[PDB]
RNA sequence: AUGCGA
């Protein structure tokens, strides 16, 4: 009943906080689970 | 290469299936030995296939129609042949100056299947051949029929002969619904050879029988072997025998009169080393049939292809160069693995 | 050193470990009971 | 029930290599 | 000489772009394109 | 339905009609049981993802 | 909501059953994919897969060229698209 | 004509430097030569270990690893094998011709 | 102690039967690895000359063109395979076939009707002409040198009676077969032998003697002539263990199965080599031993690579 | 590689690509077929080639077969040899199975390629014969000792295990004792091996090597065993017939 | 289709033994066993090749479109 | 969001998922000409090279471990116990 | 869609 849930969302003016893995796939986002559960940075020389 | 089973019901004759034999009597060793004979994989003699074993052919028919657009002769304009000269004269390498291929012609996907000329385009155009493999043109049939005049012969049916060699992955089955693909075409030298001087056509692993309870296959082996040695067909009608007249005794004794193991095994030597194998191997003659499902032919690969415009996602089908679906279950399963960089 | 790593998709793991073996499957038993 | 009859031409169909029915 | 066999009369013939597609000996409207002496290479397997 | 015959010595025809019964009911259960597990998988796999 | 198998509207769109979201979003066709009948083999590793050379020539990797892989990729080009550990295409920087 | 550069190959990964173990890879060979070669090689009293293995029937390869004692090199021991096979085949052919003559 | 000359001391051959098409010979006091080497080589490695490139000019027959090509490949030719070297691949087909490397056989058959068979069926051979296409129809087409060279070894199908195809009036076959040098290993069509197999000499260990009607009763349990009885009041003896087939039928009966052992003589080999006609089987064996030696010479000759 | 029954994550694993010449079909090792629930009957598999180093790294570290040694459902390991390999272990592992120095070494190189990284030694190590007297003789269990000594790192003591068989002792005789599986420092001193031992049901031997040396070792053991039994099935083969 | 050239299993040329064998069952009124014994098919690989044959080409040949009927 | 280093409370060990991503990203960087701080020693696969770099912890990367709050702990490779 | 490998 996707459209019914849609209705309930718009009528709420809902905002997706884009946490759901399914939703995250729908929006083309790195999945938050597992290897996407975290971030990677790099140490770079400042001089 | 069709044969009549040695072992048959008498209704095989009474219903005449001998008119249309669908398989052949093969030398089978019931042996796990090669290590490619497990579960559903069976080995064929390579030299045996080279001798033509299970060779089969597949015919594909084509209808080339040009009356689909018909609508008041008027502008009808296509005639098989040429007009602009500008066509690659190498098209004659396959198609006669009338636009139809020379019956017998070798064709590969992309080659022209016919040549025609439409005045609107002032061009000699061709309908390309689209297949995964080459074929040969078997028949070219000219259809003017049901037509009012149509004398220009705008509809032609062309039959292609595509050869089907026994190959790894093609499915094969005995008369017992115990189907398996040929895992590999074992060199004849590497096969095991009996002290009779033969090496089997097909090897089926014994561990397949204990779950399937295909013991009809055991008796078919011992009866087809007896019937080849004495040289007569054996009756396989259900309940011609009885608990007090087992077939293993009937054909067993017949075989022993023949000069062969009553239990039907024969001492074979390893092709590779040469020692005598631990035990006498169960060998016999079994009617094996090649299933049309060469799912071997079902292989497909796509690293690039068309996409649907409403998604720009891989299109569908092997023949369409379509792309397999990673469904919901595969998506979820990849999330299970944590492979989120693989899932994206 | 046997502890579960941070970030494991343990929900899914649960779901497959209950579904997958439920294919081998006086009171309601089996699949109707599990669905119920 | 009658038993299926055994064949009358029930005779040796195998020999050693080197040998024949001249001994049969 | 191109050749076209009548599916129903066996009569050999040599159709042209200027004639009706019919067996002049039978009248059939279906023609098998005849094989000719044309070289094709074959691997003997 | 008690079949005294065995595969090594065969089954009486009245007995083949029963082993055929069991074999069919096996193939039916086998062909429907896998369709009863898809909805169990997806219905809660959606939640724990 | 109208008044016969009428043309579907947007609601009978990505939702309902399989649809778009299920059949083209939560699961999709993909490139770089193959389908084939599987065959046993004890001589390969138990963790590897023996791929027939049709796939070896029809599956590519987008290889960034370096000083360390110049030899291998230069060779793959030398083979051309129609040879072993070859390469079908080259995308410049 | 050229000294065959590809028939036998010495897999440094599988060859002692100290002195008596190597793995050789022969192209276009199998048990055919292999089992006879291992048989004669095992006839060498100075071979501690020798054997052959086919990486895969489809692979059309023969690998034969020779580890000997500190009294011989695998190349030398192998040459002894080959001289043994050639001379042995001389014996076989000679007795076969002789028995053909004996008729 | 063991030397290869101590093998020469120990190795024996006994040839039972030598036909120009069959050889039955024994190798006593050898290793199985060697017999298997010869067998394997005799099968796959002995080069032979066989049709490889069949050029059709016309085939209207109801027999599939490809299939007929395979059948023409399968026909063994009575050709000394040494008349030709191998044909490379580094070079174009026009260079592939020369009188040094290829033998050409032409087939030109045109089917007709026969002038009017009486009766009914009338035999397709009576009703039709050249209805049966045989190997005897392969006309040999020499070139120059080998034209002379075959003066006393012309090219003939090793079995002209082989039915190749059956036609009907108006069907025709014109093809030019290119017969080349190949190995029984590359395709079974190049195997010069139909069956090369060996069997170890059966050993019949009589554990305790048997006599009278148990002695003859035991004797009939084995192939007729393996077990001999001279008197039977004292023993049932083995006339010839070589006659046996190892049917192991005696084991069905305790009267004997507890007073005999059935084994083999690991050293003694009973070879059976049947020729496909191209060469006499012993000649094929000669090629097998010289081939194995030639391979060992190749391996001596090879430079240890790295 | 992913099968059809995506029923669980174990049905879609990462494999190391090996192009095999003159093939047309996807080639797979038997040990995996019980994780895909696959059978060569005609089953088809999908092959995915990832286009990204992060996903490659996952296919080398996460999806790999060794990371799937056990199921998460139960931790009964899953992957093991099957049918023919099991019965081959039963035949080779009989106390009655003897092997000549030549044969023994043959089985070893048949199963061990040092060039393949199959060892931690760069040479070979070997056992003394079972029988010093009449004919230097090695057993098959001694062969399993030799292979285990050759695949495990020399810097480590041999695996010690007390397991059981699926074979009651009664079948090997009135005083025979053959269900007691005895492992001493990596050396099989009593009993045979079967589904209970090198199948895919936890414990046994393979489970223990997986536990002690880890999944790379356990997988290496699987490839070595698969070769051992395939070749040994070449020497002795296996058959079944009406006499049985 | 047509009597195979060689016995798949063995390798013995068999295509020469068809017509005589059929003749021997006709002409010699022999039995299949004895006929094959005189033909030398002393292996069941060679026995089965001919015994099982179905020379269906005679049925194919009546469809020849290259002659009037 | 900054979890004080003295106040960092997470697992001293690199997770299998942590290890995998580290090696993948660093390898990919090497494949984009990140400076190699170790002997290439013949290797051509950037992934095996990154494997060597992990063996020496020369990698100059930091893992930002998130908590569902959003606070995170930035950990170097050179400290989280690899194995 | 139906059938199919299953
Ligand atoms: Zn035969």
């Amino acid at each position: 009943t996707t459209c019914q849930f849609l209705t309930k969302a718009v009528l709420d003016n809902e905002r997706e906080q884009l946490d759901s893995p399914s939703a995250r796939i729908v929006v083309g986002k790195l999945n938050n689970v597992g290897t996407g559960s975290f971030d990677v940075l790099a140490k770079v020389p400042n001089a | 290469t069709g044969q009549t089973p040695i072992v048959k019901a008498n209704l095989y004759d009474d219903y005449g299936m001998d008119n249309f034999p669908n398989g052949f009597n093969a030398v089978v060793a019931v042996i796990s030995y090669t290590g490619y004979d497990m579960d559903d994989a069976m080995i064929i003699n390579k030299s045996a296939d080279e001798r033509g074993f299970g060779y089969g052919t597949m015919y594909k028919t084509e209808k080339v129609d040009l009356a689909l657009n018909r609508n008041r002769g008027d502008p009808i304009t296509q005639h098989f042949g040429f007009g602009n000269d500008e066509w690659p004269k190498e098209w004659l390498e396959k198609l006669d100056e009338d636009g139809l291929p020379y019956i017998g012609t070798y064709v590969e996907e992309g080659d022209p299947i016919c040549a025609y000329f439409d005045d609107t385009l002032n061009k000699t155009k061709i309908k390309t051949y689209h297949s995964s493999e080459p074929a040969y043109i078997e028949e070219v049939n000219l259809i003017g029929d049901e037509s009012n005049k149509f004398q220009e012969l705008q509809t032609v049916s062309i039959k292609y002969r595509i050869r089907r060699t026994p190959q790894i992955g093609d499915k094969f089955s005995s008369r017992h619904g115990q189907k398996g693909v040929c895992s590999r075409k074992w060199p004849t030298i590497d096969m095991p050879f009996s002290e009779t001087g033969i090496q089997p056509d097909i090897i089926i692993n014994p561990h397949a029988f204990p779950s399937r309870m295909t013991i009809g296959m055991f008796v078919e082996s011992l009866a087809g072997k007896a019937g080849a040695l004495h040289g007569i067909a054996q009756d396989s009608t259900p309940w011609i025998f009885n608990e007090d007249d087992t077939p293993a005794d009937y054909f067993g004794e017949q075989l022993a009169k023949a000069g062969y193991n009553y239990h039907g095994n024969e001492p074979m030597y390893s092709g590779a080393t040469g020692e005598e194998l631990r035990a006498d191997i169960y060998v016999g003659v079994v009617y094996y049939q090649r299933l049309r499902h060469m799912v071997n032919d079902k292989f497909q690969v796509r690293s690039t292809g068309p996409v649907n415009s409403l998604t720009m996602q891989p299109v569908k089908g092997r023949k369409r160069h379509g792309g397999i679906r990673v469904g919901e279950m595969e998506r979820d399963a990849l999330i299970g693995h944590g492979t989120s960089f693989l899932l994206q | 050193r046997s502890l579960i790593n941070p970030g494991e998709a343990v929900g899914i793991i649960a779901s497959q470990s209950v579904g997958e073996p439920s294919t081998q499957m006086n009171v309601t038993l089996g699949i109707p009971r599990l669905r119920e | 029930r009658k038993d299926v009859p055994k064949v009358e031409g029930l005779k040796l169909e195998h020999f050693a290599t080197g040998y024949d029915a001249e001994d049969f | 000489t191109l050749k076209y066999i009548c599916a129903e009369c066996s009569s050999k013939l040599s159709l042209s772009r200027t004639d009706a597609v019919r067996c002049k000996d039978c009248g059939h409207r279906i023609l098998l394109k005849a094989r000719t002496k044309r070289l094709v290479q074959f691997e003997a397997r | 339905g008690y079949v005294k015959g065995r595969f090594y010595s065969g089954i009486k025809p009245q007995e083949y009609y029963f082993h055929c019964m069991a074999g069919r009911e096996g193939l039916i259960d086998t062909a429907v049981k896998t369709s009863r597990s898809g909805y169990l998988q997806r219905c809660l796999t959606k939640q724990l993802e | 909501k109208a008044q016969k198998v009428p043309i579907p509207g947007v609601k009978q769109a990505l939702e309902k059953k399989e649809g778009l979201f299920r059949k083209h979003m939560m699961g999709k066709r993909v490139n770089y994919a193959a389908r084939s009948v599987i065959s046993p083999d004890p001589n390969i590793e138990t963790n590897e897969i023996g791929v027939p050379p049709v796939f070896a020539v029809k599956l590519t990797y987008p290889e960034p060229v370096t000083a360390y892989n110049i030899a291998e990729l230069r060779q793959a080009v030398i083979n051309g698209p129609d040879k072993w550990p070859g390469a079908t295409q080259i995308q410049n920087e | 004509e050229e000294p065959d550069r590809e028939k036998i190959k010495l897999l440094t990964q599988a060859t002692s430097e100290d002195g008596t173990s190597a793995s050789f890879q022969i192209v276009e060979e199998d048990h055919t030569l292999g089992n006879a070669l291992r048989y004669v090689i095992m006839k060498n009293p100075d071979v501690e270990f020798c054997g052959y293995s086919i990486p895969h029937p489809s692979e059309n390869l023969l690998n034969i690893r020779i580890q000997t004692y500190g009294e011989t090199t695998a190349v030398d021991a192998l040459q002894k094998g080959l001289k043994d096979l050639m001379d042995l085949c001389d014996v076989v052919e000679s007795k076969f011709t002789e028995k053909i003559k004996s008729m | 102690e063991w030397n290869v000359e101590k093998f020469k001391k120990d190795f024996e051959v006994n040839i039972s039967s030598l036909d120009a098409r069959e050889a039955n010979f024994d190798l006593i006091n050898i290793d199985t690895s060697i017999a298997n080497a010869f067998r394997r080589i005799m099968i796959s490695e002995v080069p032979s000359v066989a049709a490889e490139y069949v050029y059709f000019f016309n085939n209207t027959s109801v027999i599939q063109d490809e299939v007929l090509a395979h059948r023409i490949g399968l026909v063994p030719l009575k050709v000394d395979p040494d008349m030709l070297t191998w044909v490379d691949s580094n070079l174009p087909d026009d260079e592939k076939f020369t009188d040094e490397n290829t033998i050409v056989l032409s087939l030109n058959v045109k089917c007709t009707r026969n002038p009017d068979a009486p009766k009914g069926s009338t035999d397709p051979k009576e009703l039709y002409n050249n209805a049966h296409v045989y190997a005897r129809d392969l006309k040999f087409e020499p070139q120059g040198r080998q034209s002379t060279t075959f003066a006393d070894c012309p090219v003939v199908p090793a079995d002209p009676d082989i039915l190749l195809a059956k036609l009907r009036p108006g069907q025709e076959i014109s093809l030019k077969a290119h017969c080349i040098l190949g190995i029984g290993g590359d395709h079974a069509k190049f195997s010069p032998v139909s069956t090369a197999s060996y069997r170890l000499l059966p050993q019949i260990n009589i554990l305790q003697p048997i006599k009278g009607e148990s002695a003859r009763r035991f004797q009939k349990c084995f192939p007729p002539g393996v077990i001999g009885i001279d008197e039977g009041s004292d023993e049932a003896y083995v006339k010839d263990a070589r006659k046996d087939t190892v049917s192991r039928e005696v084991l069905r009966y305790e009267e004997f199965a507890d007073k005999v052992k059935l084994g083999r003589v690991r050293n003694h080999f009973i070879f059976n080599v049947e020729s496909a006609g191209a060469m006499t089987p012993e000649e094929i064996f000669f090629k097998s031993v010289r081939i194995l030696k030639n391979k060992a010479e190749y391996l001596k000759n090879c430079p240890i690579t790295q | 590689m992913n099968r059809q029954p995506t029923l669980h994550k174990a049905s879609m694993m990462g494999h190391k690509v090996r192009v095999l010449p003159n093939e047309k079909t996807l080639r797979l090792h038997y040990a995996n077929t019980g994780a895909y629930n696959a059978d060569f009957d005609g089953d088809e598999m999908n092959m995915h080639f990832p286009q990204n180093e992060n996903a490659r790294a996952e296919a080398l570290n996460l999806a790999n077969t060794d990371s799937q040694y056990l199921t998460p459902t139960s931790g009964s390991p899953v992957r093991g040899l099957i049918q023919d390999h099991i019965s081959a272990g039963v035949w080779l592992t009989s106390k009655d199975s003897f092997f000549t120095r030549e044969q023994y070494q043959q089985y070893i190189y048949g199963c061990i390629r040092p060039e393949d990284g199959h060892t931690t030694r760069s040479k070979i190590v070997t056992l003394p014969p079972t029988i010093f007297k009449p004919y230097p003789l090695w057993t098959g269990k001694q062969i399993i000792t030799t292979v285990l000594l050759n695949v495990t790192p020399p810097d480590m003591p041999g695996i010690n295990l007390i397991s059981k068989n699926k074979i009651k002792n009664e079948y090997w005789g009135k005083g025979s004792l053959e269900n007691e599986v005895l492992f001493k420092d990596g050396a099989l001193l009593c009993g045979i091996l079967d589904k209970s031992q090198y199948g895919a049901s936890k414990y046994g031997i393979v489970h223990s090597l997986h536990e002690v040396y880890g999944p790379e070792v356990a997988a290496k053991v699987l490839s070595v065993l698969g070769r051992l039994f395939t070749n040994y099935i070449t020497a002795t083969a296996f058959t079944c017939g009406m006499d049985d | 289709m047509i009597v195979p050239v060689r016995c798949f299993s063995c390798g013995k040329v068999v295509g020469d033994k068809w017509e005589s064998y059929l003749n021997l069952l006709q002409e010699d009124e022999l039995d299949e066993g004895t006929a094959l014994s005189r033909l030398g098919l002393k292996r069941y690989c060679c026995r089965r090749m001919i015994l099982t044959h179905v020379d269906l080409i005679e049925k194919f040949l009546r469809y020849n479109p290259l002659e009037k009927r | 969001k900054a979890i004080p280093k003295d106040q960092r409370a997470t697992t001293p060990y690199m997770t299998k998922y942590e290890r995998a991503r580290i090696l993948g990203t660093r390898a990919l960087q090497i494949s984009m000409n990140a400076p190699v701080f170790v002997d290439l020693e013949g290797e051509t696969d950037p992934l095996r090279i990154a494997m060597k770099e992990l063996a020496e912890k020369k990698i100059p990367l930091v893992i930002r471990r998130y908590l569902p709050d959003g606070s995170f702990e930035d950990w170097s490779v050179e400290e989280l116990i690899v194995d």
